[PDB]
């Protein structure tokens, strides 16, 4: 007897946008 | 100014205030200032304008 | 006396893969 455990990929979506003079 | 038991009178006093507008903004914005993060010669720094 | 950083708010510029 022998359990394992795999890794699997996978991914989520981040956009990022800019403040100017951080105002 | 005037009490009988079928009649009566009485007078109030007013007093108003009205602002003259120069100019009316309808479409406004509050400002709130965030800035940046510097990290100098060993410090951490928090930079505003 | 050296010239110090510079900061303009451009994320696209700091990005890390
Ligand atoms: C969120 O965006 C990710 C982008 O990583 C989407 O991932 C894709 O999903 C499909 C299945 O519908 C896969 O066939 C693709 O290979 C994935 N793309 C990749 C890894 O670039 C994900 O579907 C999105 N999630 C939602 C809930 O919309
Ligand atoms: C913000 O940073 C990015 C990345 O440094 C700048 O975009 C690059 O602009 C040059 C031309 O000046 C191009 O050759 C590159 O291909 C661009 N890279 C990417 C990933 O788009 C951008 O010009 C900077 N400034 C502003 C105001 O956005």
């Amino acid at each position: 007897s022998l359990r394992m455990q795999h890794p699997v990929p996978k991914y989520v979506e981040v956009n990022m946008t800019s403040i100017p003079q951080g105002v | 100014t005037h009490s009988s038991p079928t009649a009566t009178a009485w007078e109030i006093g007013l007093y108003y205030e009205l602002v003259i507008p120069k100019h009316i903004y309808l479409n406004n914005w509050n400002v709130v200032n965030i800035g940046h993060l510097v990290k100098s010669a060993g410090q951490l720094t928090h930079v505003t304008i | 006396q050296v010239l110090g950083p510079v900061i303009d708010w451009n994320v696209t510029q700091r990005a890390v893969y």
